[PDB]
């Protein structure tokens, strides 16, 4: 090309078939510290945080940056933009995110203890017996159920969803 | 150790005794008097209004006999078909059932924009029941009603609850606020 | 003590005696009482009331009486009834389910809904046209499966206003 | 009142339509109260960094009225026709349109009513400016309810505004039943 535009990134990545690929890290402690939570592993990052990265402007995806290039992964990859949106909301709010097990799910430690978070979107019915299920699921795991509900607009609310026998 | 008669009439049981009106109303909280909305615990002259499933409860539980008009005896399985007969009153009873037995009085949850107000000890004494909405598991639901609840709930106590029956089996999903 | 006995036709009531001829000469006024005939709901309102006896029947036993006799619906009654209280004067309306009554030199048209006797909506909507159609104040009543009673007022409207 | 001409491009991802674009973005938000903004709940009017999120039926919406260009993250254009389309395959959405194309095209500024637990929120003037007099639940004619569900929206219009619209659809057509509380 001409000029490579490097300035404001902590950081330079591709992508790949599947996944990103870190090239260039140009602030050592934001690689350094993606490394030490586990999300980027050997220039490997974690699609979803590929896609967060991106969207906090610290992340750029060749030459292309900011939320253009969180669509990009998130297209890309194949993600869902309500659980990427979950999952921002959650990174912005202090947790660090995995991909649970189970499908529409994410998963996240914090005061010992560990957070099992079901994505569900406005226009998309789900049987209640499903939604019990998920939760006795959950529960068995030693995760505390929660359900987020990204409405038709993107607003996002927080329940925890817990399955008993008997009030109490 | 109560004992009541009452009349099958529509699709409701009326109790006109005074004494059996107040009786019930005082030993479990069944009940809603047609002279008083909102009792004082217990002036009130009644026809105590019993629900379709509130006949059931305590016919089958042996307080309540119930007749027709004509006076001819309406047993519990006459109730129980009328009542499973009922699509709403069918899921409703379950649940009703099922919250009775555990030792919940159990009264509408008009009031609250739901199926039941739950209370531990009663009506105008609790001062805080659980509100619950009723669902057969194969009932489809759209995610944002799992927000109209908890918007319903931000009132009263922002933990509610879906129960959900079928064939009589019944179980409970605590709903409630929260912040990652 | 009741004012008044009557007994039950095949589709009627019929007053047989006035104990108490005020009582008797009140009813024709506003006109729920013709020539021995007392109107099915407001009959069933004065035995609730104690005030009507049937044979030797007092009371809500007496009113219980008439209506599953005449096979009214008792949530219709009960919300007779209440407005009766409320100090009104309603008279079974044309439609199905409805009761109709004036004041304030209006005319209101009340929908009687009971809780576990769905209706759809287009329903609701029609009802509620043809409502206004009659000049009638569109009301509808709802019953819960307990006996609570709720009034709102039901208007169907092109645009938003 | 006349905002302006337009004017504004989206990514299709997903059901919904992002605008990255910070200047559209505040544009659309500013001129009709149009999008949710993806960094704000509750904006200051149009001081929010964006990308602002349109809803399907937004997005349909304002293709139509030849204000948004959709485009899928190739790059490629997507139809108004396209978007017609991904909108008639949602049930909800798709009761939800023809509602919201007439309460929009009455001049009313449309919003989510999730928080007063209904389908549309609907205001004057704006969120933020005036208060949202109505609270709008939506309806096919063929829609069975129990009549203690009718309470229920009085309930949920207990606390705004006793007063919510049932808004009802079928063939592209919408009739509106107010309901408010009432004494005998």
């Amino acid at each position: 090309k001409g000029e490579g535009e490097v300035a404001g990134c902590k950081a330079a990545a591709r992508l790949g078939v599947e996944g990103v690929f870190v090239e260039e890290c140009f602030d050592g402690s934001y690689c350094r510290n993606l490394e030490r939570i586990g999300y980027l592993r050997k220039g490997r990052l974690e699609p979803l945080e590929a896609a967060y990265q991106a969207s906090r402007g610290m992340l750029c995806m060749g030459e292309t940056r900011g939320w253009a290039a969180a669509v990009e992964v998130i297209a890309g990859l194949g993600l869902s933009l309500d659980t990427a949106l979950v999952y921002f909301d959650l990174r912005r709010k202090g947790r660090k995110p995995l991909v649970g097990v189970r499908r529409g799910t994410l998963v996240y430690e914090h005061g010992g203890r560990v957070y099992e978070v079901l994505v569900l979107s406005e226009g998309y019915p789900l049987k209640i017996g499903s939604l019990v299920e998920w939760s006795r699921g959950a529960s068995m795991d030693n995760h505390s159920p929660i359900v987020a509900i990204v409405d038709r607009t993107g607003l996002i609310t927080y329940y925890e969803a817990r399955a008993v026998r008997s009030i109490q | 150790p109560i004992k009541a008669s009452g009349v099958l009439i529509g699709d409701s049981v009326l109790v006109t005794d005074v004494e059996q009106a107040r009786s019930l109303y005082s030993c479990g909280y069944y009940g809603q008097p047609l002279d008083v909305e909102k009792p004082r615990g217990a002036d009130f002259e009644g026809p105590l209004r019993l629900s379709l499933i509130e006949s059931l409860y305590l016919a089958e539980k042996g307080v309540l006999e119930v007749a027709k008009p004509d006076g001819s005896s309406v047993g519990v399985e006459d109730l129980r078909t009328a009542v499973r007969g009922n699509p709403r009153f069918s899921m409703l009873y379950n649940i009703y059932r099922d919250l009775r037995e555990r030792g919940f009085v159990v009264r509408s949850g008009l009031k609250f924009g739901s199926d039941f107000a739950v209370y531990r000890l009663g009506p105008g004494i609790d001062h805080a029941p659980f509100i619950v909405h009723a669902y057969s598991p194969e009932d489809n639901i759209d995610p944002v009603e799992i927000v109209r609840a908890g918007r319903l709930s931000h009132s009263v106590r922002k933990k509610f609850v879906f129960a959900v029956t079928r064939g009589g089996d019944v179980s409970y999903l605590m709903i409630d606020w929260f912040r990652p």
